[PDB]
């Protein structure tokens, strides 16, 4: 038959889980509310999925704003098949990096970048490169 | 052999002169003056071989001799197998007359139908034609005076009856009058219909006179201009003769790849002759260069040794194309190295590749290296006059030259997406062009 | 493709000949002095309105 | 520093090897095989923890965009310049003016663009994709770069 | 000759066949249609027939 | 029958940017503002050559 | 509808007023001594109709209200 979940595609920029519920809970009670980021920055990859504990509701959701033009987009909002749970849908964060290392003795660091430098130059060889020092 | 030698009209020797056409070809030596006594010719010279001008100097004398008037109907008909050689033809025969007082008109294949009836209505001196309008305009028009024809040339019999215009002949031969008229034949090659056809055309006893692989490139329609312009730009510093369709297309490549910064020569039969024998010697001395001309004004001319050569839309003569590919590599001791665009409908002309046993070679091309300046082309069509009215020109003499090919079953008209067609040429949509589809 | 091959007109890529002639005749009314260029026109309300 | 045997007999080694040796128009593989680069390593980042969009420009004796340009005569895709200007330096300059003072020398500025430019005609990503990747050097005004 | 009998334009066929599609059937065009599936009266018969040829497929 | 102030101002702007070259004078388009044949460049500025010289 | 509206209320033509100030301020700066083409929204029944058939017209708005209503009757077939 059909499930009571949505999943609206060509989201606009600043359209986002907290917008996404605020503004289809006009259409009924929600009880999930999920969207797509990507992992190493948080940012918007324009589609989510979101229930309705009301099947019927969801119908109704999706015939008025299926074809909708929003800033520019034409919203994509379809009913899943019986089953199709929704999951796996993290809210990331953007990943700030962390300078840490150095682990290694100085000794030891300075030496394996001699080794790197002859096996570098030894690697050349016998690729037709003839290179001196 | 000089044209000096014989006897003719001022107009005539005027016309001759500025041409710069002196020293006669063999051709033109050993035809002309027993043309001139009245006798019939049943000749065998190659097309490009001079030979245009030695039945047409007969033609313009003989008018004036008679002095026509434009109420005294047709007196000279000349009867050509394709639409594109009877432009050339109809464009030299405009300069023969530049000084006289006869009158000239062409009726071919896909051309306006009113206009080629109000010339006619007119009174045309004489008409260079196709078979197949020729019928039409005899057994339909009224008011078209015929009765009063004194000559009658046939070019290239084989490949009237090769093209299958053969019924046609008999009925045009039917239909015209033949106790005054002295006709004319001329056909490469003879087999048993050429003589056929001779017989009920000439008067009994008539003077006869006898004289390395290829690559392709698959191409889509709305990106066949644009990948030759990326291949040219590309390759400015070699020698690349690109052979159009038409006159037309070939003037308008010209003009929109000289107005992009990108020098080319060009030759097509709507030239001055002069203009075309500058333009070629340029071409043969300058070891650098693109030459953009079409597939029969190369004909009679001897190709030089150049880096490529690309056949850009369907060739007129297949079966000449074919042995070309050798012919030229025979000729040239130089690695001219043969190109020829395809679209993927007609395809197809790979088995008469096959069939005739010629090496096959394919090339390849990368979709992203393509110049992008549609966008820019397009602008400028939509923006100058005179570019517009040149591109609809090209785009309609493309068009009517693929609708009248004789292999229809490789060139069809039908499996043509004109949308995509009239893409390349900077329009969007397409232009209205009166064509049987 | 559409329906009739009619040619595109020259007006049509060029600018207006009706503005121009127009343009040209509002030139004669002023040089004859029947119409107040705007200029003048902004000077003339400045001066009385007190 | 660097001895210049050392650096010569590098680039001739490259010249060599990056010319050992159908198609009719060069792959991306073959169009940029011969380019040359130079890769420099130091310790920790180079620009501290924060990203640098600004482009440090080191000097060099040879001109670098005289060659290039005189090159793309026989290539697919031109040398064009882009002039990015401020709102109200934009009708201060004409490109008369950059004519004039600019082909005494050999460059030529193609397009002249006001930050207003990139928020109107070119907004759409498609559009400023096909506009903005047709440039190979594109020059700001020092206070709209920003 | 006049143009009174020149011959028919692009146009205008596609006009009188659009106007055609559009404006329906009379009732004793429809009665005429019932009939064929179940000089101006040639005309019209050979209009009806070509309706149902165009409606069939093409 | 005398041409007018405008006219004459555009086709010395025509003679002194291009002098003799019709072709030029047809594709340039800061100058040829309503895009003109050469023909008709080429009658108008002979006409303004043999007025003035 | 309300998005429509906002793309077609960019391109309206100008109004006699705006049109003749445009006129006068070119007339006044002519008597003491290169341009692109304008933009506006095509109207007029008979304008339209040759636009469709010509294949220029990229959008066509055609009114629901129109009192001789065959005089649209035939848009929406001709337009597809």
């Amino acid at each position: 038959e059909y499930s009571g979940i949505i999943y609206v595609s060509r989201l606009p920029h600043g359209f986002h889980e907290k917008e996404l519920s605020k503004y289809f809970a006009q259409f009924g009670d929600l009880k999930e509310v999920r969207l797509a980021r990507n992992k190493k920055t948080g940012n918007s990859r324009h589609y989510g999925f979101l229930e309705f504990v009301n099947k019927e509701d969801a119908m109704i959701a999706q015939e008025s704003m299926n074809n909708y033009l929003l800033m520019g987009h034409l919203l994509q909002v379809r009913v899943l098949p019986k089953g199709a749970k929704i999951e796996k849908l993290y809210k990331y964060k953007k990943r700030v990096l962390v300078e840490k290392g150095i682990t290694k003795p100085v000794k030891q660091l300075k030496d394996n970048m001699k080794q790197k430098h002859e096996e570098r130059i030894k690697k050349l060889a016998k690729s037709g490169i003839e290179f001196k020092w | 052999e000089k044209f000096e030698e014989l006897k003719l009209s001022q107009p005539t020797l005027k016309a001759i002169e500025k041409m710069g056409f002196t020293t006669m070809t063999s051709v033109q030596a050993r035809t002309i003056p027993p043309l001139l006594a009245g006798r019939d010719v049943l000749g065998a010279a190659k097309t490009g071989s001079g030979k245009t001008l030695a039945f047409l100097i007969p033609a313009i004398e003989l008018l004036h001799s008679l002095k026509f008037k434009p109420r005294n109907g047709t007196g000279i008909i000349v009867i050509t197998p394709t639409r594109e050689l009877a432009l050339q033809i109809f464009g030299v025969a405009r300069e023969l007359m530049e000084f006289h007082s006869q009158t000239f008109g062409i009726v071919i294949g896909g051309a306006n139908r009113r206009q080629e009836a109000e010339k006619l209505m007119k009174g045309v001196n004489m008409l260079i034609a196709t078979p197949g309008r020729l019928l039409d305009h005899l057994q339909n028009t009224k008011g078209f005076v015929f009765k009063n024809l004194k000559a009658l040339i046939i070019d290239e019999a084989d490949r009237i009856l090769e093209i299958g215009f053969e019924d046609e002949m008999r009925q045009i031969i039917k239909i015209l009058p033949n106790e005054d008229r002295q006709s004319m034949l001329f056909s490469a090659t003879q087999t048993t219909k050429v003589e056929d056809l001779a017989r009920i055309s000439l008067r009994p006893g008539p003077l006869f006179i006898n004289v390395l692989e290829q690559g392709y490139v698959v191409c889509d329609s709305d990106k066949r201009f644009l990948l030759l312009f990326s291949f040219l730009k590309r390759n400015q510093k070699k020698k690349i003769i690109v052979f159009l369709s038409s006159c037309n297309s070939v003037k308008y490549y010209a003009e929109l790849l000289n107005y992009i910064d990108l020098p080319v020569l060009e030759l097509h039969g709507k030239q001055k002759q002069q203009k075309r024998t500058n333009t070629f010697f340029e071409f043969c001395n300058a070891e650098r260069g693109i030459l953009i001309c079409t597939d029969v004004a190369a004909r009679g001319l001897d190709i030089p040794a150049v880096d490529w050569i690309i056949q850009f839309d369907p060739p007129d003569d297949p079966r000449d194309y074919i042995h070309r590919v050798g012919r030229t590599a025979r000729g040239t001791k130089g690695k001219g190295k043969s190109l020829m665009f395809l679209t993927p409908n007609e395809l197809g002309f790979l088995r008469y590749l096959k069939a005739s046993k010629v090496p096959l070679n394919e090339y390849e091309f990368p979709e992203n290296k393509i110049a992008n300046v549609q966008s820019q082309l397009e602008k400028l069509i939509k923006s100058n006059y005179y570019l517009h009215q040149t591109a609809k020109d090209g785009y309609r003499s493309y068009l009517q030259a693929y609708a009248s090919h004789s292999l229809k079953t490789v060139y069809q008209i039908d499996k043509l997406d004109l949308a995509k067609v009239a893409k390349s040429y900077g329009f969007p949509v397409p232009p209205k062009v009166n064509i049987t589809i | 493709m559409p329906l009739t091959a009619v040619p595109e007109p020259k007006r049509r890529f060029v600018p207006s000949k009706n503005e121009a002639k127009r343009v040209m005749k509002i030139v004669r009314a002023i040089r004859e002095g029947r119409i107040i260029p705007p200029k003048k026109l902004k000077e003339m309300k400045e001066k009385e309105k007190i | 520093a660097i001895p210049r045997e050392r650096v010569i007999k590098a680039v001739n080694e490259l010249i060599k090897f990056t010319s050992k040796p159908k198609n009719l128009l060069e792959d991306d593989e073959e169009e940029l095989k011969k380019d040359l680069q130079l890769i420099v390593v130091n310790n920790k980042s180079f620009t501290g923890t924060s990203k640098s969009f600004k482009l440090k420009l080191l000097n060099v004796k040879h001109s670098f965009y005289k060659p290039w340009k005189e090159a793309s005569a026989t290539a697919v895709k031109d040398f064009k310049v882009l002039l990015i200007l401020k709102d109200s330096d934009i009708k201060k300059v004409s490109e008369d003016d950059l004519f004039d003072q600019l082909d005494s020398e050999g460059i030529k500025v193609d397009e002249i663009i006001c930050g207003k430019d990139l928020k109107t005609v070119y907004k759409a990503y498609e559009a400023r994709n096909a506009f903005i990747s047709q440039f190979s050097l594109i020059l700001a005004d020092d206070s709209i770069v920003t | 000759i006049s143009y009174k009998k020149g011959a028919a334009s692009n146009r205008t066929k596609f006009v009188r066949s659009l106007v055609r599609e559009i404006a329906g059937l009379s009732p004793y065009e429809r009665r005429l249609i019932d009939l064929i599936r179940n000089t101006r009266a040639k005309a019209k018969v050979e209009e009806m027939n070509n309706i149902i040829a165009a409606s069939r497929r093409h | 029958r005398s041409q007018s102030e405008r006219e004459e101002e555009w086709l010395e702007k025509l003679y002194k940017k291009h002098g003799d070259d019709y072709k030029k004078m047809f594709f340039d388009k800061k100058l040829n503002i309503y895009q003109q044949s050469e023909g008709d460049l080429k009658r108008r500025l002979l006409r303004w050559k043999k007025r003035n010289g | 509808a309300a998005e429509t509206f906002k793309l077609f209320n960019k391109y309206r033509p100008e109004t006699a007023a705006e049109k003749k100030e445009r006129l006068t301020k070119e007339a006044a700066a002519v008597a003491e001594g290169a341009s692109p083409k304008p933009y506006a929204v095509k109207y007029g029944l008979n304008h339209v109709v040759a636009l469709i058939e010509n294949k220029k017209a990229k959008l066509v708005l055609i009114a629901n209200d129109v009192d001789p209503i065959e005089l649209v009757v035939f848009l929406p077939a001709l337009c597809k």
